[PDB]
């Protein structure tokens, strides 16, 4: 459950990080292949290389979906219907990923903005992909 | 931990240009932000009610130091940190009381405050090292 | 997030818990404690042996709320506001301590309850539980 | 796994009444409901949708049978878990890539089975030991 302190404070977050979202994206994606190898077996169609144009589309449409999470953070579980159908019914992903790509995320926002990154702003955003990560895993 | 040459290197080389005094406390002050049921184990330290007053306390300043210091003696020592951490284990398992979880919570917010000091030349690869160190020290304390 | 059915298979179950309510959480405390010693730090000021009148109280108030939760499944941040406080504020529990907790719980019920211990009543109640720790260790 | 003598004579005795051919597929059937992405490992098993589809499974039950042989050679070498689960932990880790943390909910759910079982004669104390056995299990098979 959010406040509406930490709500604001994604809101102002992922505002600043603006159009550099697919890139950022397509980061935090890439290195969650490189530091947790065993994310690499729910993509094996893909081309996991570095600076694959399979990984920046792919960043590029989780960041979209982060857009749309952050600005309907209220309603999360029947905003995120569709992506909770597809990962937990279809692709039955681990929570455990989940929580890897969201500390993948994390570090992305850390090394690209440190101003931006103060330890309020840090928990706001853990908390708050922690609540885009249990409505695409929930199951109902 | 096993790693490769290359990523000795890089770990190596990053944490000399760490700021000891300085991110050990705040990675501290981070956990603590963060997840607030850490505070149940720092509750001597005083006050820890707002971020400004988890960072800026002189108690969790010197703890992170301390804790930093049984980093870099683990980095020291990457062949051998279940040897290394048996007496911090034996401490925080038997005293403490501490969930081997939040040693991995503490793990992912230093390399986040690495990340968050070291912006662009903190690399993926980089951070994928640092990740299976701090698992490994983890482990080691979690024994 | 819950579905109807699994909210049905729990309102049904623990209507036929009905008034072993208190027995049962005093058990699920005792399973707890111990299995699990390091939850005992927690308390402290109880007497912790076996057919404890403290642990017996404090499994009846554990008991009343999983009642409560289960009569407000639908609004459970906001009716389990004061043991939220409580626990995420002032007791600050890990929740690991409540996943250990639910876990006990789910024996208990298992061993007392085995015609109504269904795999589908399992899943429900393994939610249910889910969701009150959930609630119990957010922060407003 | 440490175990004082009466636990393992407990542990023992109660794991003589086990009739392995229905807990074993329980259990992994339980698994498979109640975490339903673990289902992934087990796609091939046939019709996995509804709970009585699962328990209805003979490859689950055969699965349950093996999972639960497994256990049965680490509760008879207790002392030796290490070693009597390295074969299954390289197979789990380089081959499956299974989640140690299914391990501890494997465990829990073969504790629910037994308690389902067993009702009163599965113990607090009972309870205790089974849990220090599956852990050690789970540790065994993660290492
Ligand atoms: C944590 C936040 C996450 C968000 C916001 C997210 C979002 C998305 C989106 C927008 C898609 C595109 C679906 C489509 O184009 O049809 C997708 C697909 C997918 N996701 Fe996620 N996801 C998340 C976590 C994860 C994680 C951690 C994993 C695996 C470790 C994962 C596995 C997949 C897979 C395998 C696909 C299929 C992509 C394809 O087939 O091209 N997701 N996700
Ligand atoms: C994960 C890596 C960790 C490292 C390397 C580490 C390191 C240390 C060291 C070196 C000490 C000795 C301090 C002294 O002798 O004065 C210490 C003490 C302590 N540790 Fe940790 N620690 C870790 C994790 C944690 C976590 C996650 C917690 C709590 C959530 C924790 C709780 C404590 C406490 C309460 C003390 C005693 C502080 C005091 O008495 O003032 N430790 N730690
Ligand atoms: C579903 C899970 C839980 C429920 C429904 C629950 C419910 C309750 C209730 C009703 C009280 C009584 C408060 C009062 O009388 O003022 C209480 C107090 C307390 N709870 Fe929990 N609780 C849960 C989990 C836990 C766990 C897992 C722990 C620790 C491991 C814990 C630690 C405490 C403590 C220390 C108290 C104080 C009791 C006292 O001071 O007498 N709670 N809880
Ligand atoms: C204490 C926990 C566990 C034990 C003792 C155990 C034991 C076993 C055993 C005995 C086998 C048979 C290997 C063979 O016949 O060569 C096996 C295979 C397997 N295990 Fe586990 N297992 C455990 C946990 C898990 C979990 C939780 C999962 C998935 C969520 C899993 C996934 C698998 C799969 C997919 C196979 C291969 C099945 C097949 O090829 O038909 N294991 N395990």
């Amino acid at each position: 459950v959010l406040s509406p302190a930490d709500k604001t404070n994604v809101k102002a977050a992922w505002g600043k990080v603006g159009a550099h979202a697919g890139e950022y994206g397509a980061e935090a994606l890439e290195r969650m292949f490189l530091s947790f190898p065993t994310t690499k077996t729910y993509f094996p169609h893909f081309d996991l290389s570095h600076g694959s144009a399979q990984v920046k589309g792919h960043g590029k449409k989780v960041a979209d979906a982060l857009t749309n999470a952050v600005a309907h953070v209220d309603d999360m579980p029947n905003a995120l219907s569709a992506l909770s159908d597809l990962h937990a019914h279809k692709l039955r992903v681990d929570p455990v990923n989940f929580k890897l790509l969201s500390h993948c995320l994390l570090v992305t926002l850390a090394a690209h903005l440190p101003a931006e990154f103060t330890p309020a702003v840090h928990a706001s955003l853990d908390k708050f992909l922690a609540s885009v990560s249990t409505v695409l895993t929930s199951k109902y | 931990v096993h790693l490769t040459p290359e990523e000795k290197s890089a770990v190596t080389a990053l944490w000399g240009k760490v700021n000891v005094d300085e991110v050990g406390g705040e990675a501290l002050g981070r956990l603590l932000v963060v997840y607030p049921w850490t505070q149940r184990f720092f509750e001597s330290f005083g006050d820890l009610s707002t971020p400004d007053a988890v960072m800026g306390n002189p108690k969790v300043k010197a703890h992170g130091k301390k804790v930093l210091g049984a980093f870099s003696d683990g980095l020291a020592h990457l062949d051998n940190l279940k040897g290394t951490f048996a007496t911090l284990s034996e401490l925080h398992c038997d005293k403490l009381h501490v969930d081997p979880e939040n040693f991995r919570l503490l793990g992912n917010v230093l390399v986040c405050v690495l990340a968050h000091h070291f912006g662009k030349e903190f690399t993926p690869p980089v951070q994928a090292a640092y990740q299976k160190v701090v698992a490994g020290v983890a482990n080691a304390l979690a024994h």
